[PDB]
C-alpha cells in the first residue's frame, strides 16, 4: 500500500487565482466565504493514484484519429508536448495528464453547448496519456478557436486547451488551462484574470515550438507544467 | 529568501468538465478503460456501502455541473495506489452531478481508521476534492460519517475546525437505499450550512 | 475633571488596515459589513485617561527583571526605547505605553499557547511605562523569537512585540506591532499585509540603535510612534 | 496639499492581549496596580450598576477572547481623567470576555448627561472600544440605556445613524445579576443586528 | 590507501579574506607578514581524509537533543540545511560538516566566554554530520543570538554559526560563518569585513527558506558552500 | 575568461573553536568518537614519536587558542585516508594549544618518503594547518625533521623556499619528553623567524 | 539602523600647534591667563609631584612638538572640572615637547583612587591625550605609579590589556629631582615597547 515519506511544499494561494473573482460572474455564488481551514499533511494528503497500469488504447493522446468518423478533423494540426516537473525541479514521471477542447471554431462536443459554430463529425477533443520515465507528455490535436459565453456581454474565452494532472499524491493534483502565444484575447479574459499575478498568467501561456514540428505535416507548441514541490520528512515527532 | 520555480497556476474545470473527465457522465461515448464511481466490486473485504449527495451554491441553488473526485483508505485503513480496473477494491474514484443526475452517487466500502503524522487515529474519512464551472482552484474537504461518532469527538483533524457547528458540515448521514446501507453528504459551497473546505 | 479643548485630525482608514484582510482569516467573521457612521468630536472622544498616578512597579519596564524565578531569561538582550509624537511632531509627555511579547522562542505565556516551544521560566513577557517630559520612553526585554500560527499551512509571525499606547484621548489610543529591521518574515505576514500601504508597513519597523547599546550588555532598538494630530478648536458655533 | 506625520499603524491586538492588558486572565501574577473593571467603589456618588455582555461574530459564535475598553462620565457628567486606584469614581476602565461563557462585566455607576460641542445633550452613554484577533484596528462604539428613552430619542450622537433599526443596536436591557441593577449590551460584530460602529 | 589523481583550482585569496585586516583586531599579530610561498600540489595536497567510518551519534546533528539536561533549549527552532558543491557546481558527497555557535543569547559554552548572558542549560552548541551522496547536509538547532566582543567599544557579531568543511583534500578543508538573512549587524561587523569583497560577503548570508519549514514546528534556512574545483590531472610529465 | 562559481570565503575560527572541534579543551563532554591527537596506536608500524610545539604571534606572546590539523603519510609513505578509530594508524589528526602553556602535542610515527608529482621524492613531512582567532584564512605548513639532513636539502618543496635562512624554519628540533622521542616544533606567525606558510 | 550626525573628522593639530595651545612653549606672547603644567599650587592637599618624560617615534626618534593634555583626580580622588587659575587645584592641564625642551613637565599631587562604573576601583592615574605633527586623531593613555604595585595589579582598565608586557608601557618610574618626588613617563608611539594606547 501507499506510505507517508513525503510532504508537499505549500499552495501560493496569491499565485493562484483566489475564489472570488466576481467578472468571472460564476465564482460569485461558487466560492466559499469562510476561510479555508490549514491542516497538516498525514497519509491522507501525501499519498494518491498511481495510473501507471490503466489501459490506454493506441489514439488516446491523439485527437486527430481519437474521433475517426470518415477523416481527419478540420484545423490547424498541432502537437501539444511538455515536460512535468516539481517546484525542486524534479521531473514526474509515469503521471496522468488528460486533457479536453473546443474544435477548431470554439465549439464543445458537449449537449449543453449550443454555439452556432458547428461541431466537426472528426474531433471529439479528448486525450490523456501518462509522461514517461523523464516527465515527457505529448498529443497530437487541432488548435482550439476561441468560444463566446455568457459572462458579460461580449466575452470570449481565447484558444484554450483543459488540463488536468494527477502528480504523486492528491496535494499535487491540478486543473489548468492552456492558452497559446500571442492570443490578443489573453489580456481581455475574466477566468485568465481571475489570476492576479501577470507573471502567473505568463505560466500558461504554451509557447510555438519549431523545434518540435513536423515540416509539411503539423506544427508545434510547448507546455511545461510545475507541481508542488515534493521533499522527505525531517525532524517530526522529535 | 529561498523562492522554488512557481507551481502552475489553477483555472476552472469549465461546464465541459465531463467531456474530459467523465465521458459516460456527458452522454459521450467512453474508452475501453474509464476511471469511475465504483471503487469496490462485489468480492472486496468490508461494508459495502452506497455514497450520494448534491453540491448548493451560495444561493441554495443545486450545482448541476460538479465534478469529485475521491481518495479513501480501505476497509483495513491502508491506501491502494496501483489504480487497475481488475482490483477489487481501488482507493480513487470520480463522480459527477449533471443535468440529467443531480445527485452523485459512489459504490465503495467503508474506510478503516488511518493515523495521522504524530500516530494520532483520524475518524473513518473520504477525501474529496470538488471542481466545477465557477471554481477557481478545487475544495478539499472530507466526508464523515455519523454513526462514528466516538472517532469523529477524537479527530484530529475535525479539532482543527475551530467551531463544533462547522464540523457538523462533515458529518453524512446514514440511510438505506432500497434495502443497502448509504450515506448522504451533501456540499454547501458557499452561506448558510457552508461546508468546510481544507488547505493542505 | 477633564475638558474639551482640543480636537484630533481624522484617521486615515486607508493608512490603518482594513478590517476585512481575508488573508488574515480571523478577520473574515470579525470585521463590520456595514460602515462606521462619522460623529463630531465631542468631550466624549477629545478626554481620556492620564496615568501619571498610576503606581509602577520598579522592574515594570524591565522584562529581564519582572519575572525573576532564579535566574535571567533566555536569548537576546535588548533596549526597545522611542518617542511618542503626535502628527505636527508634538511630543506626548507623561503617556502610557503598554507591551508585550512571546519568549525568545516564539512561545507566549498565556494559557491558550501550547507550541511546542518551551516557556522560558524567567521570562514573563509583559512591560508598561510612562513617557517622560520629553516624550520618550524606554524598556529592556530579550527579542522575540517567530510565532507560528494556524492561519495558512505554514504561516509564521516575524518577530514582533505588541504596543498599546494611550495618548491624550481615547480618539488617539493604538495598539500595534513592532517589527524589527531586516527580518525576512516581514514581507510574508498576513497580519503585516492587512496594512495596504508599503509606506505604512515601514513605519512599524523598528531601526537597530548601535548609539543606545550598552556595550558587552544589551543592544538597542528604537520604535518612534506618533498619535493623531491635536490642534486647538476653532470658529466653532459661530 | 498639506501633509501632516503620517500615523503610526494600527495592527490586531492578537489572541494574547490578556498577557500584556489583563493579567489575571492570561492565567499571570498581577502587578500591584492594575487598570481593571471596577470603575466605582462603593461610596462612590450615583447609582450604582452591572454592566456585562457578550460579543458575538459574523457567524453567530462567541468571540472568547475580546478586551474591551470603556470611558465614561461620573455620575454627575463629569470625566475623571486623573487615573487612580484610590480615586472613589475612575471614569477609565478594562475588561475582557471570559475564555467559557464569553462574558464580560463591568462594576460602575450609571452616567450623567454631557453636552456635545454644540452644547445638545447627549443621553447617558459609555464609550466602548473593542479590541480582539481579527479585529486590526479596534471597534469604537456606545453603550446607551433602555430606561433613557426620552433622552435616547434626542441625542444628537444616535440621530446621526440614519436608521431607527440600527439605533436600536446601542440600547443595553436593563436586567438584575444576583437581585442588583444590570444592564446587558451584547455586541455583534457582523452581519444580523450588526452593533452601529463609529469613527471620529 | 590514498592516491594523487587529481587537481583543485588555485585559490582567489583577493576572494577570501587577506591576513591583515586591522579592524578586526587581532589580524594584526596574527597575520603573516612575509609572502606565502606556492608550491605545486602533489600526493600531500590532493589526499585527506573521508570520514564514511566515522561513527556519529544518533543526534550529533541535532542541537536541541544533543545537550539534553531535562529539557528543549529555548530560542527561534530552525532547520540549516544546504549542499556542498565543488566550483564545477559538482556535489561532495560523504563529507564532513562541522558547526558550532553561542545559545539564543549569544552566550558560548566556552570556559573563556564570561558574558553576563546566560548559558541554556539544554544546550550544547555543536554539531556534526556527513553530507549524503548528492551533497545535501541538514543540522537543526536554535538561532544564536548577537554576540558582543572586545574589539572597537561596541562591536557586536551579528547572529552566526562556524562551519568546518573537510571536502576531497586538505586543500579544499574550510571553515567558515554562517550568517542569516536581513540581519542589520552583517554590515558592520569588522570580521564580515574583512572580506574585501561585498559579493563575497553575500556568498555567507543563510537565506530564510520556508519551503524546508516544518510547520507549528520550526523555521528552516538554507546554506550552499562552494569548495574549490576538482579535476582531473593533464598533460603532466610530458 | 572562464570563470567558476566562487568558493566559499573563509572566515576566523574565532577563540571558541574548541566548542566544535576539540571538545574537551572547552570544557565540555565529549562524544563517543572524536577525532584528535593520536594517530598511532601502540602497535602501527613504525618509529613511535611525540610532536610538540608553541604558537607565537607578532609581538612574541603565544597564541594560548591555536587549533592545528594535521595530515601525513604513514611509516611506509602511505596515505590513509579512511578515517576509523579502530584504525593502527589515521593519517589525519587535531591538537590544540593549552590556554596555560601554550603547548600542542600529537602522538605519532615518523612519516616514510613520498614523491612529488614529478616522482621526485619529498623529505619526511607533515602538512600542517593553523587556525585561531585572529587568523582569517587558515595557515598551511609544513614541520620536517632536524635528523633528515640529506633528504632535507634534496627536497624539492623545500628548495621553492628562496632563501636558507627560512628553510630552517620548517625544521623541528629532536629532544625527548618524558625519556620518549620527541620533535618540538614552534611556529612564528609574525616578525622574527617567521615560520614559511604556504599556497597551493 | 539609527545613523546620528557624524561627528567632525579629527585632523593633526600641525606642527605649530603650540602656537595657539602652548604660547610660553611656542616663544610667543602670553595672555592674561594661560592653561598649563601647574596643576596643583604648594597649598594643593596630598603629595606633591613632579612628572617628565619624553616621546619617541617608532624609528626612536624624540618628537620635538608633542602637545599633551592631561585630566586627574584631586589627592581624594575626584574630578575638579570647575577650572580656574585662582584654585589650588586644577584637574586639568597642557604640557609640550619642544625643540628647546624635548622632556615635558607637569607640577601636580598624585591623584586619588576613583571607581570605575562598576564600582571597582581603579589604579591611580593620569589620563593622558597626545597631539603631534603626523598624528590624525589624538591617542589617549594612561600613566599609572610604580609604587601602586598592589593597585596596579587590580585595575580593572589595566587588566583588559591582555599582554602583562603591554601593561608595563604604562607604569611611570619613581624618581628624585631636586630633592623633590618625581616619576618618569616615557611614550613610544610606534615599535619596541609601544606605549598602549586606548578608545572609549
Ligand atoms: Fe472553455
Ligand atoms: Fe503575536
Ligand atoms: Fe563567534
Ligand atoms: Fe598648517
Amino acid at each position: 500500500p501507499a506510505q507517508d515519506n513525503s510532504r508537499f511544499v505549500i499552495r501560493d494561494r496569491n499565485w493562484h487565482p483566489k475564489a472570488l473573482t466576481p467578472d468571472y460572474k460564476t465564482s460569485i455564488a461558487r466560492s466559499p466565504r469562510q476561510a479555508l481551514v490549514s491542516i497538516p499533511q498525514s497519509i491522507s494528503e501525501t499519498t494518491g493514484p498511481n495510473f501507471s497500469h490503466l489501459g490506454f488504447g493506441a489514439h488516446d493522446h491523439d485527437l486527430l484519429l481519437n474521433f475517426n468518423n470518415g477523416g481527419l478533423p478540420i484545423g490547424e494540426r498541432i502537437i501539444v508536448a511538455g515536460r512535468v516537473v516539481d517546484q525542486y525541479g524534479k521531473p514526474v514521471p509515469n503521471t496522468l495528464v488528460e486533457m479536453w477542447q473546443a474544435n477548431a471554431g470554439g465549439r464543445y462536443r458537449h449537449k449543453n453547448d449550443r454555439y452556432l459554430a458547428p461541431l466537426d463529425p472528426n474531433f471529439g477533443g479528448v486525450g490523456r496519456c501518462l509522461t514517461d520515465s523523464d516527465g515527457y507528455y505529448s498529443f497530437r490535436t487541432i488548435k482550439p478557436g476561441p468560444a463566446p459565453w455568457r459572462n458579460g456581454p461580449n466575452d470570449w474565452r481565447p484558444a484554450h486547451i483543459y488540463f488536468g494532472i494527477s502528480g504523486p499524491s492528491i496535494a499535487t493534483k491540478l486543473i489548468t488551462q492552456l492558452y497559446f502565444e500571442g492570443d490578443p484575447l489573453i489580456p481581455m479574459c475574466p477566468i485568465v484574470k481571475s489570476i492576479a499575478n501577470p507573471e502567473a498568467v505568463q505560466q500558461l501561456i504554451a509557447k510555438l515550438d519549431m523545434n518540435n514540428a513536423n515540416p509539411m505535416d503539423c506544427l508545434a507548441y510547448r507546455f511545461d507544467i510545475v507541481l508542488r514541490g515534493q521533499r522527505k520528512t525531517h525532524f517530526e515527532n522529535c | 529568501p529561498i523562492e522554488l520555480l512557481p507551481e502552475t497556476p489553477s483555472q476552472t474545470a469549465g461546464p465541459y468538465v465531463h467531456i474530459g473527465l467523465a465521458l459516460e457522465a456527458a452522454g459521450n461515448p467512453t474508452r475501453d478503460q474509464e476511471i469511475w464511481n465504483r471503487l469496490a466490486k462485489p468480492d472486496a473485504p468490508g461494508e459495502h456501502i452506497l455514497l450520494l449527495g448534491q453540491v448548493y451554491d451560495g444561493n441554495g441553488h443545486l450545482v448541476r455541473d460538479s465534478f469529485l473526485e475521491v481518495w479513501q483508505a480501505d476497509a483495513n485503513g491502508e491506501y491502494q495506489d496501483a489504480y487497475n480496473l481488475e482490483n477489487a477494491f481501488n482507493s480513487f474514484g470520480r463522480t459527477a452531478t449533471t443535468f440529467d443526475a443531480g445527485e452523485w452517487t459512489l459504490h465503495t466500502v467503508k474506510p478503516g481508521v488511518v493515523n495521522n503524522a504524530a500516530g494520532v487515529p483520524m475518524a473513518p474519512h473520504i477525501n474529496i476534492s470538488l471542481f466545477a464551472r465557477g471554481i477557481n482552484i478545487h475544495l478539499h474537504t472530507r466526508l464523515y460519517f455519523d454513526d462514528e461518532a466516538q472517532a469523529n469527538a477524537k479527530c484530529p483533524v475535525l479539532n482543527l475546525i475551530e467551531q463544533p457547528q462547522r464540523r457538523e458540515t462533515l458529518i453524512a448521514k446514514r440511510c438505506e437505499v432500497d434495502g443497502k446501507t448509504a450515506y448522504r453528504f451533501d456540499i454547501r459551497i458557499q452561506g448558510e450550512g457552508e461546508t468546510v473546505f481544507f488547505d493542505f
